[PDB]
């Protein structure tokens, strides 16, 4: 039925959505704190290598 | 595809030993941003909702 | 600050008359989206 | 607040000397419009 | 406020001088750099050995290159030296050279 | 969705946040090029030996 | 066809792991080449020459001059290579 | 002059150039008297950014 299908496709489609929001915010926080690593990184090599 | 090459110098078995010898100034470059500060905001909630 | 600063060097960092020449270069290239300040109402 | 002195000074919005006026009609705050010029 | 001989610091080039300004949000930094540009490559040796205590040191830099024992600074061929680069240390092998 | 046309529509509502999620993923993924890219250019920079 | 040959990637979730943006070889080539500036670079030259000496007399010149060791002790004593062989075939 | 915080020599600010290009630049002083063009390629890297 057209009406139940809808609220439960609904459902599902703000769990996943969410979801992908979340994975974001957490690739987003990963790469700043690489991007801090890699000048780290450039620091060691200049002066230890 | 291409790759930079950097300069090559050979290593001498003898005594002496070569060296590559700069012989201009080309004094210059453009150069990085720091970004201290963020903009300062506050907002009036109970008239923001 | 001395207008003559450098010798034989040369500086735009001396201010016009207080925001150099660069320094006001690189506030007027950049895209202000606020100007609302002191008269924003 | 001036904690130490105690007492308490209305600065306004960045860009409110004209329109605004001391205790004015105008203003109505969500504030119960008791309030708390350079 | 200082040159320095740092390395992964102040970026691009010998560094020789740097200024700042004020810009949104932050400052703007001008490191002015020093670049060779054009390179020739020399032989060179390590010091000397005259005949008693007349070790030389390469200098503050290499330099010694073939010619005159005369010894260079970072820029441009050999010019005349006079211990203006060359203090003295003890010998190193192949003797005539600190080799 | 799993390419069901209905799934689809009923997120054509929603489209905007599509867009928002790859355009950030897309911002992050240059960022880590230029990222590699200026290390590996203040890396070698130099002369070197055979 | 990896995955036909049975990954998830394009299996059923959208998603794609991108390419790093360089090639192993390339990346070998920088590294590669660090290693060869190493004995170089760090001869007291600032870094506008290049002084294209041996390995070891870079490692005496280090241990001579930045150790506080005198010129007599390091000759007497080569084969301290055999530690530093130690060192790198221990890791 | 020498990173030292406590004294002010106040030199001109050629003569600055040429203690850096002396020491760090390991330039001879000898050198950088041969060709003054030093304070042109300066201005051109300057007028350049």
């Amino acid at each position: 039925d057209v009406l139940e299908q809808d609220a439960q496709i609904d459902r599902l489609i703000n769990g996943r959505l969410t979801t992908l929001n979340a994975f974001v915010a957490q690739q987003l926080v990963r790469s700043e704190s690489a991007a801090l690593s890699a000048q780290l990184a450039k620091d060691k090599v200049n002066e230890c290598v | 595809i291409a790759f930079n090459h950097p300069i090559q110098v050979d290593q001498l078995n003898s005594s002496y030993f070569k060296l590559s010898i700069p012989t201009n100034f080309s004094f210059g470059v453009t150069q990085e941003y720091i970004q201290t500060t963020i903009q300062k905001v506050t907002v009036d909630c109970k008239q923001y909702v | 600050i001395i207008p003559g600063f450098g010798g034989d060097f040369n500086l735009t960092l001396l201010e016009p008359v207080a925001r150099s020449a660069i320094e006001d270069l690189l506030f007027d290239k950049v895209t202000i989206a606020d100007p609302g300040y002191m008269q924003g109402y | 607040y001036d904690k130490e002195t105690k007492t308490h000074a209305t600065l306004f919005g960045s860009v409110a000397c004209e329109h605004i006026s001391s205790t004015m009609s105008q203003y109505s705050r969500s504030t119960r419009s008791m309030l708390k010029p350079v | 406020k200082a040159q320095s001989k740092r390395s992964g610091f102040c970026g691009q080039g010998t560094h020789i001088v740097s200024f700042v300004v004020n810009a949104p949000n932050g400052l703007y930094f001008m490191h002015v750099g020093y670049y060779p540009s054009n390179h020739i490559e020399v032989v060179s040796a390590y010091g000397l050995c005259d005949a008693a205590n007349p070790t030389n040191c390469i200098a503050p830099v290499n330099g010694y290159f073939i010619k005159t024992n005369n010894t260079r600074i970072v820029d441009e061929w050999s010019y005349t030296g006079s211990s203006f680069y060359a203090p003295e240390p003890i010998t190193s092998l192949n003797t005539k050279y600190v080799a | 969705c799993n390419g069901f046309q209905k799934c689809e529509q009923l997120l054509r509502e929603y489209g905007q946040f599509c867009s928002k999620i790859n355009q950030a993923l897309h911002g992050a993924n240059l960022r880590q090029d230029d990222s590699v890219r200026n290390l590996f250019a203040s890396v070698k920079s130099s002369q070197s030996s055979p | 066809d990896d995955c036909m040959q049975q990954i998830c990637a394009q299996y059923v979730a959208g998603y794609k792991v991108l390419p790093p943006l360089m090639d192993v070889n390339m990346e070998a080539a920088y590294t590669s080449s660090l290693l060869g500036s190493i004995a170089g670079v760090g001869w007291t030259a600032g870094l506008s020459s290049f002084a294209a000496i041996p390995f070891a007399q870079s490692i005496f010149y280090r241990l001579n001059g930045v150790g506080i060791t005198q010129q007599v002790l390091s000759e007497n004593q080569k084969l301290i290579a055999n530690k530093f062989n130690q060192a790198l075939g221990a890791m």
